[PDB]
């Protein structure tokens, strides 16, 4: 017989490491790329020329 | 070559393996290249060039 790893297991601690632990990345683009308008109320009206003579 | 060797005192997987090296031999052997160039001494004396240097 011998004292094997399962017999000593109560005094064989595992380690921990963070090399693969990360927060979510911020992937969003549209507010960064397109023109932004600061709205002051729920609705804004945008008039456009529709037809001309 | 090494192998992976597990850990028990009883299963075949736990036994560290044996291995060997080997050597061989190559030879240089010397061999002879030769030529004889004969000439008649009157030709040697009459010629305008040093024919022995040629």
């Amino acid at each position: 017989a011998d004292t094997n790893r399962t017999d000593a297991a109560a005094l064989i601690q595992e380690a921990y490491s963070d090399v693969f632990l990360d927060s979510v990345s911020e992937t969003a683009k549209v507010i960064g790329t397109f023109p932004v308008y600061n709205m002051g109320t729920k609705t804004t009206n945008l008039p456009v020329l529709s037809t001309f003579p | 070559h090494a192998k992976w060797v597990g850990e028990s005192a009883t299963a075949p997987e736990g036994v560290k393996p044996t291995a060997k090296a080997t050597w061989a031999n190559k030879t240089l052997v010397a061999e002879e290249l030769a030529v004889i160039l004969p000439i008649h001494e009157n030709v040697l004396a009459d010629a305008t060039e040093d024919l022995l240097a040629e």
